[PDB]
């Protein structure tokens, strides 16, 4: 299956994934595509900040879902 | 589309005299100048938060200039 | 005489709406944005619809938008006046960030409170020492304030 | 191989001046010049400090750490990979 | 009028010039297109190394003439 | 098993010959190049046709080609063995340079001798202390060695 990632500029990249892929994996593909290291990436879906250890299917992220890329944020 | 690859993440227009940071990210010379003239050390890449303890001197990426120039001259 | 970025961004905002987030400019002001963000799934704010004010200062995009909750919310990182203590809104802002990704960031902040560094000290304290109560309170305030308007 | 017609005029801009092939994982020097990561690595592994830009002889007193230029990667990837519909 | 400059890789760029342009002006145009500073540029035409002060017409360089770019060289 | 660059270069050389310069590979060796360079106009070598050997070592383009005059020439920067003291052939080589640009550079060197840093000290001295004589000598040698060869 495929998914989409909306990058900072609004530009949308498409990613080849399996549902068993971790968010880390996705981040690595994004790093390959966008040159942003994973520790600086945050992926938002349904308003959740997705967690590195969980998988795409753990979040019910299915084909042609869009994940929104964001930079590391810290509430203080 | 590469119309988007070739657009600056600061001004959202096609790169104008783009410049490439050592972290591999591109900005209109003016946009990046403005960004890092605004602040003092440390200087961060808008795209990946790569940290520069001083402002790196950069010249324009002539290949990317010319590619955009071709893109645009062709469009007209 | 709007800077072209704000025009483009606004256009893209209208054309490419993100689910769970509404942002439209004021007809009397292109720099003032009326925002509504949905509380994130599986959060105490779930089912809520929170109104925010987003404002683009003259130095934008070199400086962050001014963003303020207008709906009351129970969150360690948001005070009684709705002010948001989030790093991307001050020192760790980036001109590559945008209205969309700022709002998404605030939504993520709702999804992931940080009591260890407080803005609302009472709330944050409550959140550390009594997380369950703080969560239930957050859900309650979400019901009372963010299921109308 | 074939390439999307409108992208064909980019072939020379998008070729490495060291290996003469389309950039592979290109890297951009601060003086604004592009090389396949490997080609430049080889070039500056050959010598010791000072390291000079193959294109303009700009002098670096140490090996600059450089990451791949993703925009140029993706452009090159389009030039190569873009096909018509089948 | 137009002239051609064969760059290091072999790709040929075209330049809008006047016969009254100095080799220096040409170098500046090449620098604009190729990012190689004039002190590093050497232009060969009819086997001569053209001199910065002299003009295109001093060398009888006419429209669609080709100049060959070379790097600063020193016999020892 | 020729590197693709050298193949390409050779093809371009054949297709895009530069005026005043002939370069062809040896049928028995793709890395051995038989070269002929025209003496630059308005130089003491004008009217000359100088044979050179250009050779591509295994490390090319990371290392410079080996280039040697095979025609005898009176030049401060070329010795009796034809060896050429030119910086781009050693310390100031660049892998972006090519056969074409090296040959052009040698032609340029002919058009512009440098006696102050000698390879042939006798010639360079003569070039310094008595330039007219050295030029006349160079022209004489061009006639004797580099015409009808
Ligand atoms: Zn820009
Ligand atoms: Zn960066
Ligand atoms: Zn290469
Ligand atoms: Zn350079």
């Amino acid at each position: 299956m495929q998914i989409f990632v909306k990058t900072l500029t609004g530009k949308t990249i498409t990613l080849e994934v399996e549902p068993s892929d971790t968010i880390e994996n996705v981040k690595a593909k994004i790093q390959d595509k966008e040159g942003i290291p994973p520790d600086q990436q945050r992926l938002i879906f349904a308003g959740k900040q997705l967690e590195d250890g969980r998988t795409l299917s753990d979040y019910n992220i299915q084909k042609e879902s869009t994940l929104h890329l964001v930079l590391r944020l810290r509430g203080g | 589309p590469l119309a988007e690859e070739l657009s600056c993440s600061i001004c959202l227009e096609p790169f104008k005299e783009p410049v490439t940071t050592p972290c591999g990210h591109n900005f209109c010379g003016s946009c990046l100048n403005e960004t890092w003239a605004v602040q003092g050390s440390p200087y961060l890449c808008p795209q990946c938060r790569a940290v520069y303890q001083a402002r790196p001197q950069l010249h324009k990426n002539t290949v990317l200039c010319n590619v955009v120039e071709q893109f645009l001259q062709a469009d007209l | 005489g709007l800077p072209r970025r704000i025009i483009k961004e606004t256009q893209r905002l209208l054309a490419e709406p993100v689910p769970g987030i509404k942002a439209e400019p004021d007809e009397s002001n292109a720099r003032y944005f009326h925002v509504v963000i949905a509380g994130p799934q599986d959060s105490p704010f779930e089912g809520g619809t929170f109104k925010l004010e987003l404002f683009l200062p003259e130095e934008y995009p070199m400086a962050a938008p001014k963003v303020r909750f207008m709906t009351k919310i129970y969150h360690p990182n948001v005070d009684k006046l709705g002010r948001i203590k989030l790093d991307i809104l001050k020192d760790k802002w980036s001109p590559a960030l945008q209205i969309r990704t700022v709002l998404l960031s605030i939504q993520a902040l709702l999804s992931a409170p940080n009591p260890d560094d407080p803005l609302a000290n009472d709330v944050a304290e409550q959140w550390k020492t009594n997380e369950a109560q703080a969560i239930e309170t957050a859900r309650a305030w979400t019901r009372l304030y963010a299921m109308n308007n």
